[PDB]
């Protein structure tokens, strides 16, 4: 993303940087679904 | 008036730069609800 | 007596680029609550 | 007019000074900035 | 131009800098999630 | 006394504003409050 | 002594500025905690 | 010593004051506290 | 040498000063320290 | 050097300044860690 | 030239004293970043 294209007060948020973001952004959705998964079977019987 | 030039100049710059920010914020503020949403979904 | 008249331009002009400066306050302190306000809203929604 | 010259050069070199003085903002307000978003979505996921 | 010299030397320095810096974030947010992660797991 | 007279003008200003501010904290405090109502009614 | 008749009227005009000043502090000091309280609590409320 | 006699008149009107604040802070943090048990025995 | 005794007095002088001043500096300093823990505390208990 | 005399001195004082705030850091986070303990044990 | 002297003997001792004053910052800065540290992974622990 550009902030103030053609000025001289030119910058650009970079990719680099973002990507890591969405490394560890995974990782933490797949941990709290494996969560999930798990403790439904485990309590099939006690209504919840 | 060597001042009321100078003071157009200047308002005219602020009207710009404010326009460039009414951008970013709609990028971010976007990003962090997309999160929050995400999240919800996944734990109870 | 010369120094009246002076002293009375320099009040005059200086009258007018207060008026000048608050044309300009009133754009920026605009700006400044207008996103206040949005980051807020949103933060409390979700 | 020796004055006339003199006040042109000075524009001059003033004019370069604040181009070489943008240049440093962009690199310092870049990092600053790319810190403060890492952090906060970080802290948003988890 | 004794103004130029100068402007560059701090350019890069100020480089070197947000290097470091870049590093010590990645350490300190890991342990940050690591003990986020482990509460949890830990209670309901 | 000619600053008896400027330090009443800039009292007698103050209070104006304050009574300006008075209204807009009611405007946004309104909206804040009935934001956190919606979303309670919403989940759980 | 002329000195101290001088010194003696400045102290005396002195006085009466600060006056003037406690008043003023206590009408602004006075909004500043009221709209803090006011916040505080409808937040804490809900 | 013109300064001795002028610190210990400064103390004396900061003791003062420090008296005045441990009173409003009781006040304000009972208020606090009266909202936050209210809330609670309201909403599970 | 007139300059020595001089330089010798105020030195005492400012010696006598710090000392009012860090008496001043622990009232003050008790006093918020004292208030935030009271503050910290209460909202941690609820 | 009289510079190099007392920049010693500053960097001495300093020192000891750091060691009496390790101290009290330490009887501060015990205390907010045993509120926040005996409130959890209580409330669900 | 008694000025070149001069001019290099001022840079010499001004070079020295960036040299005493780069150590205190680091202790200084050391102290408070292990106390930030401290306090941010108590909180987040419990």
């Amino acid at each position: 993303f550009v902030f103030g294209a053609g000025k001289p007060y030119e910058f650009s948020i970079d990719c680099d940087k973002i990507n890591l973001f969405r490394g560890v952004f995974a990782f933490l959705l797949y941990v709290a679904t494996f969560m999930y998964v798990f403790s439904t079977f485990a309590n099939i019987l006690r209504n919840k | 008036d060597p001042a009321k030039a100078a003071f157009d100049s200047l308002q005219a710059s602020a009207t710009e730069m404010i326009g460039y920010a009414w951008a970013m914020v709609v990028v971010i503020v976007g990003a962090t609800i997309g999160i929050k949403l995400f999240k919800k979904f996944t734990s109870k």
